[PDB]
RNA sequence: AGCGUACCAACAACCGCAUCAGGUCUCCAAGGUUAACAGCCUCUGGUUAAAUAGAAAAAAGUAGGUAAGGGAAGUCGGCAAAAUAGAUCCGUAACUUCGGGAAAAGGAUUGGCUCUGAGGACAUUAAUGUUAACUCAGAACUGAAACGGACAAGGGGA
RNA sequence: CUUUUUCGUGAGCUGAGCUGUGAGCUAGGCAAUAGUUCUUUAACAACAAAAAAGAGCACAAACUGUAGACGACUUUUUUGCCUCAGGGUGCUGUAAACAUGAAAGUAAACUUUUACGAUCUGUUGAGGCUUAUCCCUAGUGGUAAAGUGU
């Protein structure tokens, strides 16, 4: 049924291997597969600013961390909305319901 | 397999040139919590080679030793060793007189306890391990008495004794010609590429030789390697189990930060002198020599001055944790 | 036709990449053809049509004939070195499929005296 | 009066057997750095397309980057690659058809910041007042001793 | 097949003797026939239908990386494992901001006040980073789908 978490991902664990001109791609892809993963969904929408955020710093380097919010919505009955959460500091944050 | 470090030593070879010389050298630390012996087997000589009359078993048995029988042990119904332990003893007692009056080779049935260490594997590993010392009926007698009991490691070797070490070397997988049998590289202006082998073989003798270096598989091979001596066996029930005369400061063999890549060592281990073959966390297997050895370097005993333990992240600075806190004095 | 099992390719096998999948089998070689499935499919639907109009019950119909042609090949060209052009033709073909409802001396006297006595005999 | 006037001009409209990395005549031409219409970055205008995509990442190949100590011992042969290079100030041999050789060979300097000095035009009278452009020469201070910091750019001699 | 019948050997009885089995002694009555031979259908081992009875695993998935071109191999699936975080051990070299703090010098009001200044100092062994194949923690959240062969 629906539910909201939060979580946080760091990307330098996933784009480790990845040359130069395939870094930010790979970041993107690697997120829509794990919320898909962790939600039980094969379709998982990317709200547009998370994409503008994790391209910010150009095709080179993409953010060490990101903080999102994944959503299941009742609509191949079901799917995942992706957003983006702006902090000042990853320090304390763990994972919720 | 755990890691290396090294230690610090007096000599004691009069004549070289290192006659009253403390030195360096480097040693290999294995993790040897206890085996548990489980069961018995023996052979009888026949023309055709060594054959078996009987296996026998203990009366209990472990849930680690029981894995080793399943591919996947979460979704079974764990039924095996559950019947043919209700054996009558008489049963037994019978098949073991047969063994004795007709074999003439013994060996035990032992397996490794994983939970100990800090392995993701929980599957015990078994091996037989064969018992040389008097008669038929003292050799039976001498292993009864342990079906069901551990084997420490300091009950099978000895200080200062020379061991033989089996293993299985680390993987590289495809390798060239050049770094599979260290081949010369030839000239730089070759067209087709200069990492090879030029010539084949002659004409006629019209096919390629098997003495003939190729590509191939690189790694993972099966060694023997013989005459490594033990410097100390360590045991668990003792805070300073790497501390000396010469150097008081209470410690344990783990450097500050664990074993790169392996984790702490908190059971008994063995420290071995040089290299062995493997990477971390590799099993070893540990065999006296065939024959006893008489050398001026078999029977010398050993007296070390200082053990290392120092960090093997980056480069290391301290020898205890406490160290550091007292060097910098209060932080922010 | 969504990769979690695969075609043993036991026939046109040169050269054909070894899979996990191909254990199901007992066979190495597998591989995911897509687009024969999907036309195979359509060929699949058109016989449950047809064997619903006349009334047969779809649970008991067993692929009794499943066969495969090739059909006249297409043209087209390839260019080559040194101003040459070779062909680049194409590999179509026909298929038919039937489905079909399952269920679940010479007395010789001489020779009858013959057998008489050697069954006596026996006795 | 009569005839031409659409469109391409290569990036797939032309020739090369093709929707081929080839060939094919003329005019217009911004900002910063700079000797420079060079190289590198940008505004107006144009595009984000190429007979394919995803994953994996070992041998071997092709186009590159580094390497302790030695410095051509390699090879027919220094083949290939390194080393040099802008500008200012000094200093330059044999020989010579007296014009050269010559950038011969060689040596020193170069950032940033705060200042000092030199070079014109015009109007009330030597005195007062207004008013510019760009170069050149010195001094103090400053930094992990670095500064033609990227680009661009001779190896020399008998 | 009847008659008088002795010696040995076991399903049950207890090296009493009945049964069952074998070998004999004594006197009897009662068979075989298919026109001259056509392999003398004769062995051993199976199978099927009817008649009395003994009644679990592996592959695939997700995870691992001691493995690796692909297959293959090493592991885990609820005291485990994955993810984040807190600690440890290391790498670099002192963050952003504020300061009637310093600074070769400058210029401009009426002792002092104001303005411009490369760079330096204090808060500051600070700030950032650290497994993707580093170490510890039943710390936080999760742990899905149920197919194939036998
Ligand atoms: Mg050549
Ligand atoms: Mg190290
Ligand atoms: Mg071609
Ligand atoms: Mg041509
Ligand atoms: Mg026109
Ligand atoms: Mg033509
Ligand atoms: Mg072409
Ligand atoms: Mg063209
Ligand atoms: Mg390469
Ligand atoms: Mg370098
Ligand atoms: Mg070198
Ligand atoms: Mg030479
Ligand atoms: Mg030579
Ligand atoms: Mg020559
Ligand atoms: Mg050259
Ligand atoms: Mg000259
Ligand atoms: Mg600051
Ligand atoms: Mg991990």
């Amino acid at each position: 049924k629906p539910v909201t978490k939060f979580i946080t991902i760091n990307l330098s664990k996933l784009t480790h291997k990845v040359c130069y001109k395939r870094k930010a791609p790979r970041a993107i892809k690697e997120i829509r597969s794990i919320a898909g993963k962790l939600m039980h969904t094969k379709d998982v929408r990317l709200d547009v600013k998370l994409n503008k955020f994790i391209w910010s710093k150009g095709v080179r380097n993409p953010p060490k961390r990101v903080r999102v919010k994944l959503e299941r919505k009742r609509n191949e009955k079901m799917y995942t909305i992706v957003e983006h959460v702006m902090v000042d500091s990853y320090k304390g944050l763990v994972n919720e319901c | 397999k755990a890691g290396m470090t090294h230690i610090v030593r007096e000599v004691d070879k009069p004549g070289s040139k290192l006659h009253k010389k403390e030195i360096v050298e480097a040693c290999t630390i294995i993790e040897c919590a206890p085996m548990v012996v489980v069961g018995i087997v023996g052979y009888r000589e026949t023309p055709k080679g060594l054959r078996i009359l009987s296996t026998v078993w203990a009366n209990h048995v472990s849930d680690e030793f029981r894995r080793r029988y399943y591919k996947n042990w979460y979704k079974s119904e764990k039924k095996a060793f559950t019947k043919s332990l209700n054996v009558p003893e008489a049963t037994k007692n019978c098949l073991l007189k047969r063994i004795e009056k007709y074999c003439t080779v013994l060996r035990a049935i032992c397996h490794t306890q994983p939970s100990k260490t800090p392995l993701r594997m929980k599957k015990a590993h078994i091996m037989e391990v064969q018992i040389n010392g008097g008669s038929m009926k003292e050799k039976l007698e001498f292993v009864k008495e342990m079906l069901e009991k551990n084997l420490p490691v300091s009950t099978v070797f000895n200080p200062n004794e020379m061991i033989d070490v089996i293993s299985v070397t680390k993987g590289h997988g495809t390798k060239g010609v050049v770094s599979r049998y260290g081949v010369k590289r030839l000239p730089r202006k070759t067209h087709r590429g200069l990492r090879k082998v030029a010539c084949i073989g002659a004409w006629h003798p019209a096919r390629v030789q098997f003495q003939i270096p190729r590509h191939g598989q690189k790694g993972y091979f099966h060694r023997t390697e013989r005459n490594k001596k033990i410097y100390r066996i360590g045991l668990k029930t003792d805070k300073n189990s790497a501390s000396t005369d010469a150097d008081i400061t209470e410690k344990k063999i783990t450097p500050m930060g664990g074993f790169p890549h392996y984790g702490v060592v908190n059971e008994d281990f063995l420290l071995l002198k040089g290299c062995v073959a493997g990477t971390k966390k590799r099993p070893i297997t540990l065999r006296k020599n065939i024959v006893p050895q008489v050398s001026r370097d078999a029977l010398a005993q050993v007296s070390l001055k200082f053990i290392d333990t120092s960090s093997k992240i980056g480069h290391g600075r301290f020898q205890t944790s406490e160290e550091k806190v007292k060097y910098y004095g209060p932080l922010k | 036709i969504e990769k979690k099992r695969c075609v043993p390719f036991r026939k046109y096998n040169g050269g054909v990449g070894r899979t996990n999948q191909a254990k199901e089998f007992n066979h190495t070689q597998g591989r995911w053809p897509a687009k024969s499935c999907k036309f195979l499919l359509n060929i699949l639907d058109n016989v449950q049509a047809n064997a619903e109009s006349r009334n047969l019950d779809v649970s008991k119909l067993r692929l009794i004939h499943v066969m495969v042609n090739k059909a006249r090949p297409g043209r087209r060209r390839t260019y080559k070195a040194h101003g040459r052009i070779n062909p680049f033709m194409s590999s179509p073909c026909h298929i038919q499929i039937i489905a079909r409802e399952i269920n679940k001396i010479s007395n010789q006297n001489r020779l009858k005296n013959k057998s008489v006595k050697k069954q006596q005999t026996v006795q």
